[PDB]
RNA sequence: AUCCUUAUGCACGGGAAAUACGCAUAUCAGUGAGGAUUCGUCCGAGAUUGUGUUUUUGCUGGUUUAAUUAUAA
């Protein structure tokens, strides 16, 4: 358990006054990790590479290379994928595509028709 | 000092190495008065009752027994000696010198882990051990 | 460092081998700025521009703030992905989740100048809480200037023992760290000396690794010693590296690779009589000292013509230009000259070239004729060589036989085990422990567990008919995951008609399965999650990790046994219920019918085992040791027929009957000899 | 007192439920044996302590972990957790069952 | 001595899977679960039997 | 905050083993550790000794004092609370640096 | 697409992006680990036989080397 | 077959074990030798058993002769 | 005769620990050891000293090819 870097407070506090209160009534990422490192992240990349290659359909896929790259990365690269897979019927690459790369009201709009 | 028996002849250093086979056999050569030989028997002193079950100690004079001198090549104030079977151990301890000993060991523990070492390699008739210390600052 | 260090120009040469030849590169030809080991000086930011950052910073943050709340909106990354770094309190801090019980921590800055009276560690760091400041310097580039001041990781590598582990490429390596090490070592009950003892092997696996470095004419000086049965120089005392390359060679080990490569030579070149019109080929007799004695040397093979030969220049293997006009004489031989290189010189020509000339033109060598070919091989630095003179298909041959030879020889592969053991480097794919025969019991414990198996997904039938050939349809497919204890089961079958417009079917099968692996854990509550789930194919390993990254306490892994759910279609029930389904489904089922009720899941289990890898073999002539008896009757629920318990007892016989007498009868393997082990290896995988 | 002797004596073996029950303490747990891996050739994991000194794990997460930063849960050994000593156990429970008379005594008066 | 047998491991329920001196242990699994119960009731006869 | 010292120890020694084994406890009960922190507060004045060592700084050698991680506990909760409820009510000025 | 051969036969296994872009193989089930019991257990009984009668093996460059060697429309 | 039972014979068990036997067996005689040593006639719970490996311990540890000598 | 309470012995079944269990031609100790307190008092059997072993005691399991003999001459 003294592996440092699972430990985080919000979960642990909320997991610990609910105890707390039960017993009561009975009785009535971490900021010090180093950033993943180049070729680790290109390994995800080639992974991720051949499973949006197996299907260029399933939108599963397209949405899920799209968030972990934005977990792991985000900035452009995500937002260039997302919009490359979405070329039509599936609605979540929309309601991915909208809510990522947004930041702008007129560009919100664009997507929007689009989807609609 | 008092602590140690010493060998007021030759015979007592020889056959105090021919009656002991299970442990091996150390002799301190040095004088008394000199400053350095005071040291290593109060040093050997202290270990002497830890270390009784796999060694002995024993102190030996120059000006006593001096019949030694030239076969050992006794020089400098003090040397210490290892002996098993009658057999003379050897050590590479860092200071060139392969043979006796002669610089002051510092700490206990390091003195009784040069025994213990010289000891286990004796035992596999293994003629040189390895210290865990070059000490070769020293010599 | 802080400190101005360069490396010279000498340090930066590094050369490579290819089957093409042998290349080299040097650096130190151009001349400019020479070449300096970076220094901290550039990669920390002084405080000006650090403070003078924050208050812009601050303001740029406020700013955004207002203009999301001004939108009814909440900050979005991106927006502060351009600074998290910049600003001293951090702003990677406002987005940590942590923050919300952070606020409630106060005179945490006193705290820590306040620790050293508590506890007895230095703390260079008393000024910083990572959480409440954030991490305020990156070195992570000091690093990668590093690597490229020294010319990169080849013209490290030439500095290191690696090319002499064998390994043709550093990517799947790893270390075992030697702290870790001393850890190990220190749980058992040992003596102090025995203690110290221990914590100089880390030291000499650096030594080790160093070596070729670390030896050398020039750092040294001195004057050099010869280990004493091998070519091994050591130009300073070096206690640690003189153990450690006496303890590389073992055995007379020197003589068996040199021993080893003569035999090699010989027995390719003993079949070529024919084509190249040799009368003979003899190996010589050899002064057992003769391999690693360096002075002198005499002729290994000796090689015969039918009429004669005809010479060329003395030249390398990999050049090109040949002009067999120069001599014609009778007959040739081989020297093979193994080397242990130092840095100052690993090249294998130059070597080669003086050591044949000195040699040929020596008084005390002996040779039978004055044509020949020395073949040098560096041991370190796994190089090779030769120094000829060459007749009309000699370096087609050489070059081709030493590639092989090089990668084949058994005392090579021994020199790169006893070595890779020294630096304990080691390869890997996957890190989890497989079933074992031994690791088979752990199974049953009290971790909910389930097993996952592919091998049904994408099917075909080759069917027998008159006229053309090969009937073939697809059918569909199941994805069969059970849970040995309960002995409940999922299957998702895969339906034909979701192949229908994809190519390349295979890839995508273990990623659907995949998925449907993640669906079905997500389905179950976190009371039913399991824990280990466990996959025969390695290949599944990848895509499951991919889909299972969101429940990290589930661990994955593969199988050394061949588990019997392959069979599992053989089943009739089951089969009928793959075959009729019209759509991507899901049903439950229990194997074990009611076994549980009379007798434990192990034995339920493992009584599974008989069942199913009697069908791997003998298939529907197992099925008439079930169906022997009419009267016993499958009911519309379960799969297997209701017995009692001793009719099992039998029957589990005359399963345990096809496994024995079909292993042996296709391996050609009598039953009776087989120990008791290896029955319950023959039944498990 | 003297050291008893220098001589190894022939190791001598036993595995149970219950010693390596007891075992399960005095080894290094596979979580634990994976952070003595380092990869070749390219950067460890590494977290601040708290006093800020980077302690690495290095083979602890799948190298898909990485790029993610998600760690991992992994295999947690529930046998090598710390545990009290017999003289602090009844130590604390008798100082619990007192403190519950005294809040009693404060929950009535 | 030799005056008395060498013990046979005691197996339960829980033990049953782990125990692989005796034969049958996976090769016949049904026997073996046999076996192994008839040794939890030996035991427990054996303590009814001195009580009475 | 009593926990992080051993975050970073891959073994340990019996004595933070039991400190281990206290800061766990706290965790798994901690209506029953508020309630003997609170008596503890309220009651005890007698104390177990506490042990010195000396840090070389080479130069400075200073005092290290080690307390019974019980109290080692309710001197902890003491102190945060103290910390929190002494900087909300605006205790020091400008001026404690 | 491409077959090794009312018989079944299923992919054979095959590593993701050491594969990435290949022909894929269709085998059957008995007759992968046939094949492969096969060699394995005549290396078994080599094993047996040199170690008890002692014998070393000739073997080197091209026997290890020639150890190292070893369509359907639907 | 002498060391067998030599070993056998020179074990604590087996030495009281042997003289268990030719005590006799009986509430009152028992107790009649039990009153006689001065040891305790009874003790807190005991079946006449265990007061009769009692006789057999207290004879074995003081190494005192037979109740044939006792009286 | 049934039923129940306490203590002790043997024992089936279920846990937890082995920084834990012991030993003493040895010093004391309900004729008061060792503690607690809200300052009125309250609890009531070990404490010292030396020593043996303590990542361990005993026992086990796995892995590292029989003889005889047949042709038409």
């Amino acid at each position: 358990s003294l592996i440092p870097g699972n430990v985080d407070l919000n979960k642990l506090t909320e997991e610990r006054e609910k105890l707390l209160q039960s017993q009561i009534d009975e009785n009535l990422r971490v900021n010090s990790l180093s950033d993943a490192t180049l070729e680790d992240l290109q390994k995800m990349r080639t992974i991720l590479k051949s499973y949006r290659k197996a299907d260029p359909t399933n939108p599963q896929g397209w949405i899920a290379s799209a968030r972990l790259e934005e977990k792991a990365r985000k900035f452009s690269v995500a937002k260039k994928i997302i919009e490359n897979g979405c070329q039509p019927r599936s609605s979540d690459i929309w309601l991915e595509n909208i809510r990522l790369h947004e930041s702008d009201v007129h560009y919100c709009k664009t997507l929007v028709a689009t989807a609609i | 000092s008092v602590l140690l028996p010493q060998l007021r002849t030759g015979w007592h250093v020889d056959q105090a190495i021919v009656t002991e086979t299970k442990r091996l056999v150390v002799i301190r050569f040095g004088r008394k008065n000199d400053r350095q030989c005071m040291i290593m028997d109060e040093l050997l002193s202290s270990i002497a009752e830890r270390v009784r079950n796999f060694a002995v100690i024993y102190l030996c004079d120059i000006d006593e027994v001096s019949d030694f001198d030239e076969m050992y090549e006794l020089t400098d104030p003090m040397t210490v000696m290892f002996f098993y079977h009658n057999k003379h151990m050897m050590c590479d301890f860092g200071t060139g010198n392969n043979n006796k000993l002669n610089f002051i060991v510092d700490d206990k523990q390091e003195m009784i882990d040069i025994l213990e070492t010289i000891f286990r390699g004796a035992r596999k008739n293994k003629g040189l051990v390895v210290s865990p210390y070059d000490y070769n600052h020293k010599r | 460092s802080a400190s101005h260090i360069l490396i010279p120009a000498s340090d930066l040469s590094w050369s490579k081998q290819t089957d093409t030849g042998i290349t080299h590169f040097r650096a130190g030809m151009t001349h400019e700025d020479e070449k300096l080991i970076p220094t901290i000086f550039r990669y920390i930011t002084t405080w000006e521009n650090e403070f003078l950052d924050s208050q812009r910073v601050w303001a740029e943050y406020a700013t955004k703030r207002q203009e999301a709340i001004q939108q009814n909106r909440r900050l979005a990354f991106e927006e502060l992905e351009g600074s998290w770094d910049r600003g001293i309190p951090r702003i990677s801090t406002l987005f940590q989740r942590d923050r919300h019980t952070l606020a409630y921590d106060r005179g945490h800055r006193i705290r820590r100048e306040f620790k050293q009276y508590s506890l007895e560690r230095n703390s260079p760091f008393w000024w910083t809480n990572s959480h409440h400041d954030g991490k305020l310097w990156n070195l992570n580039a000091y690093r990668t200037d590093v690597i490229q001041a020294l010319g990169g990781i080849e013209t490290i590598l030439e500095h290191t023992l690696f090319k002499g582990t064998g390994f043709n490429s550093w990517e799947g390596l790893f270390w075992e760290k030697a702290s870790g090490f001393e850890d190990s070592m220190q749980f058992k009950k040992l003596t102090h000396a025995q203690r110290t003892g221990l914590s100089q092997i880390p030291n000499r696996r650096f030594t080790l690794w160093w070596s070729p470095t670390i030896n050398r004419a020039n750092v040294y000086v001195g004057f050099l010693v010869q280990l004493d049965l091998t070519g091994i120089f050591l130009h300073g005392k070096i206690p640690t590296l003189k153990i450690s390359l006496i303890q590389i060679f073992r055995a007379h080990l020197w003589q068996k690779i040199h021993e080893s490569i003569v035999f090699d030579i010989c027995q390719i070149l003993d079949g070529e009589l024919d084509v190249l019109q040799i009368e003979s080929v003899t190996k010589e007799t050899v002064h057992p000292r003769k391999s690693y004695k360096m002075n002198s040397s005499a002729a290994d093979i000796t090689m015969e013509s039918v009429h004669e030969w005809e010479v060329s220049k003395p030249s390398l293997l990999h050049e090109t230009n040949d002009s067999f006009k120069g001599l014609i004489t009778n007959k040739m031989w081989f020297d093979v000259q193994l080397r242990y290189g130092d840095y100052d010189s690993h090249d294998i020509s130059r070597y080669v070239r003086a050591k044949f000339l000195d040699y040929t033109t020596d008084n005390v060598s002996m040779y039978p004729s004055p044509t020949g070919v020395m073949i040098g091989i560096d041991l370190a630095y796994n190089m090779y060589d030769a120094y000829g003179n060459w007749f009309n298909g000699l370096k087609p041959l050489i070059q081709n036989s030493m590639r092989t030879i090089m990668k084949a020889n058994p005392a090579l592969y021994v020199l790169r085990e006893r070595i890779r053991k020294g630096l304990q480097i080691y390869q890997s794919s996957v890190q989890e422990p497989f079933l074992n025969s031994s690791n088979y019991a752990e199974l049953f414990n009290n971790d909910i567990k389930l097993f996952v198996d592919d091998t049904n997904v994408y099917r075909v039938t080759v069917h027998k008919t008159f006229e053309g050939n090969v009937a073939t349809k697809a059918i569909n497919g199941c994805i069969f995951t059970l849970n040995p204890k309960t002995g409940h089961l999922f299957l998702k079958i895969i339906h034909t008609s979701v192949w229908a417009g994809q190519k390349r079917l295979s890839q995508l099968a273990k990623w659907k399965t995949a998925e449907e692996v993640s669906a079905l854990v997500r389905s179950l509550p976190k009371e039913e999650q399991p824990k280990q789930i466990i996959v025969t194919r390695k290949a599944m390993l990848d895509p499951l990790e991919v889909h299972m990254l969101d429940f990290p306490n589930i661990a994955i892994r593969p199988t050394e046994l061949r588990l019997p759910f392959s069979a599992a279609m053989s089943i009739d029930k089951l089969s009928d219920v793959v075959m009729k389904a019209t759509e991507p489904q899901m049903v439950l089922f229990n194997i074990y019918d009611d076994w549980l009720d009379r007798i434990s899941s192990y034995t339920a289990f493992s009584r599974l085992t008989l069942l199913l890898r009697a069908l791997k073999t003998n298939e529907e002539s197992a099925k008439m040791i079930l169906l022997s008896d009419p009267t016993i009757t499958i009911k519309s629920y379960h799969l297997w027929p209701s017995f009692t318990d001793e009719q099992w007892i039998t029957i589990e016989s005359q399963m345990r009957d096809l496994i024995l007498t079909e292993y042996g009868r296709k391996y050609n393997v009598n039953i009776s000899a087989l120990t008791q082990t290896e029955i319950k290896d023959i039944i498990l995988g | 007192k003297a050291l008893p002797i220098p001589e190894d004596q022939p190791k001598k073996k036993r595995a149970g439920r219950k010693f390596r029950k007891y075992k399960e303490k005095f080894r290094l747990s596979h979580v634990r044996q994976l952070q003595n891996r380092m990869e070749f050739g390219k950067q460890e994991q590494t977290v601040l302590d708290s006093y800020g000194e980077e302690v690495g794990l290095g083979m602890s997460n799948t190298s898909l972990q990485q790029a993610v930063g998600a760690t991992s849960g992994s295999r947690r050994s529930a046998g090598n957790q710390a545990k009290l000593t017999k003289v602090m156990k009844h130590r604390i429970s008798e100082a619990n069952q007192q403190a519950d008379e005294f809040l009693i005594s404060l929950g009535h008066n | 001595l030799g005056l008395l047998p060498k013990p046979e491991p005691k197996v339960k329920l829980s033990n049953m899977m782990s125990v692989f001196e005796n034969d049958q242990n996976i090769t016949d699994p049904t026997a073996w679960e046999k076996v192994v119960k008839d040794q939890v009731d030996l035991r427990k006869r054996k303590h009814l039997e001195e009580n009475e | 905050d009593l926990k992080d010292v051993y975050a970073s120890k891959v073994r340990l020694n019996a004595s933070e083993r039991e400190e281990l084994a206290l800061i766990e406890e706290a965790y798994d009960n901690p209506h029953d550790t508020l309630n003997r922190i609170k008596k503890y507060l309220l009651t005890q004045r007698v104390f177990k000794p506490v042990d010195i060592t000396m840090m070389e700084n080479y130069q400075n050698i200073s005092p290290v004092y080690s307390v019974d991680p019980l109290e080692k506990i309710t001197d902890a909760y003491l102190d945060q609370y103290l910390w929190y409820e002494a900087d909300q009510r605006k205790l020091f000025p400008n001026w404690i640096k | 697409s491409y077959n090794i051969e009312d018989t079944i036969l299923t992919l054979k296994e095959s590593s993701i992006f050491d594969d990435t872009d290949s022909t894929e193989v269709l085998e059957n089930v008995k007759a992968a680990e046939e094949n492969a019991d096969r060699e394995k257990l005549r290396l078994r009984q080599m094993n047996k036989d040199r170690r008890q009668k002692k014998k070393i093996l000739n073997v080197s460059s091209l026997d290890i080397e020639e150890e190292e060697e070893g369509l359907i429309i639907g | 077959n002498e060391s067998t039972a030599d070993i056998l014979k020179q074990l604590p068990h087996e030495r009281l074990q042997a003289v268990l036997e030719k005590i006799p067996e009986e509430d009152l005689e028992v107790r009649r030798l039990l009153s006689i040593l001065k040891k305790p006639e009874v003790v807190e719970n005991e079946d006449v058993q265990q007061r009769r490996i009692r006789l057999a311990e207290i004879l074995m540890v003081d190494e005192i002769d037979l109740e044939n000598i006792n009286n």
